[PDB]
C-alpha cells in the first residue's frame, strides 16, 4: 500500500533542519580537496553546523477546547468553511503544538590551517546546503585565535 | 488630530498582525464574512496615503520581523506608495447581502462602507479595495519583484 | 576599511600554522519561508463537472455523476512561521482558495473537494459488525497530519 | 630545484577538515537510489569538476612516515514517532475473554 | 455559492 | 614532540616543476569580453592562467 | 536523539472533561459510568516523545592513510540495523597527527 | 450491542 512506498515520521515545524556551510576563505588555507576560487557559491568551507533553526513544543490547551475558542474568537470560519461536513472540518488541533523558532548558535569548528598573510579585509560567507546566500542570517560573528603547529 | 479636523477614520499608521485578505473570495473580490478574520499571523504595518514609517533611528523593526533586504543603507522608510497591491480588500457588507431576498441575487456588491459607529473605511471607488495598505499583503500576496 | 585592506596581518613562519575558529551566529527564519520551499507544493483538484449536453430528470441525480476534470496546481502560502496545524489549514485554505476560484464556476461541488490535509484517525470510532463508525462521528481527535483524497486528485 | 608553482596553495599538510555531507546535490542522484539517511555514501572530494563516481577512484592522501587519526564530531537529527513499530512501541500481547455460555 | 454557512459562530 | 612530515595530499598533481607549456591565446572566450574593447589582434592581453574558475 | 519533554496537562481531569465533550465521542471511554472501565484519568503531567538534534564529539580515531573519495557512512541501531527515522546526519572529521614510523 | 451509551455527551 504505502507502508512500504513511504514512512510515518513526526511533525517537524522546522520542516527540514538544514545544515549550512560556513566559509570565510581569504583566511583559511582551504581545506583538503576544495579548489581555490572566488565564485561566491564554491568558496571552500571552513566549517559547517546546521541551522540555528530548531523546534520548541508546547501544550495547546485541552487540544480541541482550544479549537472551540478559536472557531468562535476568529469570528470567522475562514478555514473551516464547513463546520458540519465531518470530512471538511478544520482538522482537530493537536494535543501538542510545535513552533519553528531560532536560537543563536555558538560553535567551535575546530582548528584550521591559514595563509601566512591575511589581507586586512577578510570576507566571510555563510553558505546554505545547496550553496547560496541565506538572507535570514541575522548577525554572524566569527572570531579565530591563531596558533602554532609544525615548522619548516 | 482631533484639534485639526483629522478623523479617527484617517489615522493612517497602524502596526498590526493579521492577514487581511484571508477571508477573501475571488468573485466578490471582498471578504465574505464581513470580517478581516481576527487571526494572528505576523506583525504588519497598515498605512493610509502619504503617511508612512521610518525605522532608521530604531530597532523595533527587527521585532516587527520586517527588515531591509540590503540591511546596510537607508532607502528604509515605508510609505503608502511602496505597499503596492497590498491594499486591504475592503470588506463586504453582510446585512445588505442578507435582507436581500426581494422576489433576486444582486444583493451585496455593496461592500461595507463605514462601521457602525459611522467611522469611515475610506473604501475608494470600484468598491473592492479600501485604501488601507498593509505590509504583509503587498509583500506576500501581491507584488512579484517590484 | 579600504586602506586597511591593503596592509597585511603577518603570521609568521619558519613554521606555518592555523587557527581555532569559534563562531557566533543568529537567524530569523520563518518556518514557512519560500526560499526553503516551506511555501509551495503541488496537488491536483477537481476543476470541472457536467455530463455530455442534455440536463435533467432520469439522470437528474445521476447526470451530475458523469463527467469530471482534473488539473495540476502549484499553490502557495503566505510566508511566516506557524504552529503545527496553522500551516495545514493555510494550505487547507489555499487548496480551497483554488476551488472557490474554479470549482463553483464549473459545477464542482464542495462535496468533491478531493484534497484535504488533516490530522485524525478516521476509523477510530469503527466497529467490526456495522463496518462503520458507531458514534456517527470521525471522532474529532488529533493524531498526526494526514492527507485525504478523492478519486483522480 | 626547478619549481613551477602558483596560487593553488600547496596541497597542504598538518590538518584540515573533512566534510562528510550526504545531501550534496550530485551524491544524491548518482548514489542514493540505494537507500536512506541511515547509510549512504558521499564524495568527500569537494571538487565540483568530478562526478561522484569518478571522484570515488581518486584518493585523499593522508601521509606518513607517521600515521594518524581524526577527531570526528558529528551532527544528526531524527523524527521518531514515540509509537513506531520498528522500536516495538507498537505491538504487545495479552489475553482476554473470548467465550461465555454453560 | 459563497462557501461559508452564515450564522454558524457560537 | 610534534615535528613534522605530516602531509595531506591527493590527485591534483603537485604544482609541478621542470618545464611546462604556457598557452598564450587571445580569443579565449572571457578575455575578449573583459579586455578587448581596448583594441585588435596586434596587441591585446590574455589570461595565461587556464583556470576557468577565474575572471 | 529521542528524549522526553514534559508539560502541565491543565487541571488534569478538567482537561479530560473538555476532552470527553470536545472529542464528541466516548470512543475510548465506551463506558462513562463503570468506575473500572472509565477512560483512565489523565495524569497531572503529560509527557511527549520529541526528538532534538544531537551534536556530538566521539573522540579521535585512527584512520587509514588513504581514503577513497567516496566514504560511506552508516548509523547502526543497537540490534545493529538501519534506522530510517534518521533525518539528516552530517559527520565532519578533522584529521590530525600522532606517533610516527 | 453497539458498546457506546448514546446521549452521554455533555
Amino acid at each position: 500500500g504505502i507502508r512500504s512506498w513511504t514512512l510515518l515520521t513526526t511533525s517537524d515545524v522546522t520542516c527540514g533542519a538544514e545544515q549550512v556551510y560556513w566559509s570565510l576563505p581569504d583566511m583559511m588555507q582551504d581545506p583538503v580537496t576544495f579548489r581555490s576560487t572566488r565564485q561566491v557559491n564554491n568558496y571552500p568551507v571552513v566549517g559547517a553546523e546546521l541551522m540555528p533553526v530548531f523546534s520548541k513544543s508546547f501544550y495547546n490547551e485541552q487540544a480541541v477546547y482550544s479549537q472551540q475558542l478559536r472557531q468562535a474568537t476568529s469570528l470567522t470560519h475562514v478555514f473551516n468553511r464547513f463546520p458540519e461536513n465531518q470530512i471538511l472540518i478544520r482538522p482537530p488541533a493537536p494535543t501538542i503544538t510545535t513552533v519553528s523558532e531560532n536560537v543563536p548558535a555558538l560553535t567551535d569548528h575546530g582548528t584550521l590551517p591559514l595563509r601566512s598573510s591575511i589581507r586586512g579585509v577578510q570576507r566571510v560567507t555563510v553558505t546554505d546546503a545547496r550553496r547560496r546566500t541565506c538572507p535570514y542570517v541575522y548577525k554572524a560573528l566569527g572570531i579565530v585565535a591563531p596558533r602554532v603547529l609544525s615548522s619548516r | 488630530g482631533r484639534q485639526n479636523g483629522v478623523l479617527e477614520s484617517d489615522i493612517g499608521v497602524k502596526f498590526d498582525t493579521r492577514n487581511f485578505r484571508l477571508g477573501w473570495d475571488p468573485e466578490t473580490k471582498l471578504i465574505m464574512p464581513g470580517v478581516y478574520t481576527y487571526e494572528a499571523f505576523h506583525p504588519d504595518i497598515v498605512l493610509l496615503p502619504g503617511c508612512g514609517v521610518d525605522f532608521t533611528e530604531s530597532r523595533l523593526s527587527n521585532l516587527l520581523g520586517i527588515r531591509k533586504r540590503h540591511p546596510f543603507q537607508e532607502g528604509f522608510k515605508i510609505m503608502y506608495e511602496d505597499l503596492e497591491g497590498g491594499n486591504i480588500p475592503a470588506l463586504l457588507d453582510v446585512t445588505a447581502y442578507e435582507e436581500s431576498k426581494k422576489d433576486k441575487k444582486e444583493l451585496k456588491i455593496q461592500p461595507l462602507e463605514k462601521d457602525s459607529k459611522s467611522r469611515s473605511y475610506n473604501v475608494l471607488e470600484d468598491k473592492i479595495n479600501t485604501a488601507y495598505r498593509s505590509w504583509y499583503l503587498s509583500y506576500n500576496y501581491g507584488n512579484p519583484e517590484k | 576599511p579600504t586602506e586597511a585592506s591593503t596592509q597585511t596581518i603577518n603570521f609568521d613562519e619558519r613554521s606555518r600554522w592555523g587557527g581555532q575558529l569559534k563562531t557566533i551566529m543568529h537567524t530569523n527564519m520563518p518556518n514557512v519561508n519560500e526560499y526553503m520551499f516551506s511555501n509551495k507544493f503541488k496537488a491536483r483538484v477537481m476543476v470541472s463537472r457536467k455530463a455530455p449536453e442534455g440536463v435533467t430528470v432520469n439522470d437528474t441525480y445521476d447526470h451530475k455523476e458523469d463527467i469530471l476534470k482534473y488539473e495540476w496546481f502549484e499553490f502557495i502560502l503566505p510566508e511566516g512561521n506557524f504552529s503545527a496545524t496553522m500551516t495545514i489549514d493555510l494550505m487547507n485554505n489555499a487548496i480551497i482558495d483554488n476551488y472557490l476560484e474554479i470549482g463553483r464556476q464549473n459545477g464542482v461541488l464542495e462535496s468533491d473537494i478531493g484534497v484535504k490535509f488533516d490530522t485524525r484517525n478516521f476509523r477510530l470510532g469503527w466497529d467490526p459488525e456495522t463496518k462503520l463508525i458507531m458514534p456517527g462521528v470521525y471522532t474529532y481527535e488529533a493524531f498526526h497530519p494526514d492527507i485525504v483524497l478523492l478519486p483522480g486528485c | 630545484r626547478n619549481s613551477i608553482r602558483y596560487s593553488e596553495l600547496s596541497p597542504l599538510y598538518d590538518t584540515t577538515k573533512l566534510y562528510l555531507v550526504d545531501n550534496k546535490s550530485a551524491d544524491i542522484a548518482s548514489l542514493n537510489y540505494q537507500n536512506d539517511h541511515s547509510n549512504f555514501l558521499t564524495t568527500v572530494v569537494q571538487n565540483n569538476d568530478f562526478t561522484p563516481t569518478e571522484a570515488s577512484t581518486q584518493t585523499i592522501n593522508f601521509d606518513e612516515r607517521s600515521r594518524w587519526g581524526g577527531q570526528l564530531k558529528t551532527i544528526m537529527h531524527t523524527n521518531m514517532p514515540n509509537v513506531n513499530e520498528y522500536m516495538f512501541s507498537n505491538k504487545f500481547k495479552a489475553r482476554v475473554m473470548v467465550s461465555r455460555k454453560a | 455559492n459563497p462557501v461559508y454557512p452564515y450564522d454558524t459562530e457560537c | 614532540p610534534t615535528e613534522g612530515r605530516n602531509s595531506i595530499r591527493y590527485s591534483e598533481l603537485s604544482p609541478l616543476y621542470d618545464t611546462t607549456k604556457l598557452y598564450l591565446v587571445d580569443n579565449k572566450s572571457a578575455d575578449i569580453a573583459s579586455l578587448n574593447y581596448q583594441n585588435d589582434h596586434s596587441n591585446f592581453l590574455t589570461t595565461v592562467v587556464q583556470n576557468n574558475d577565474f575572471t
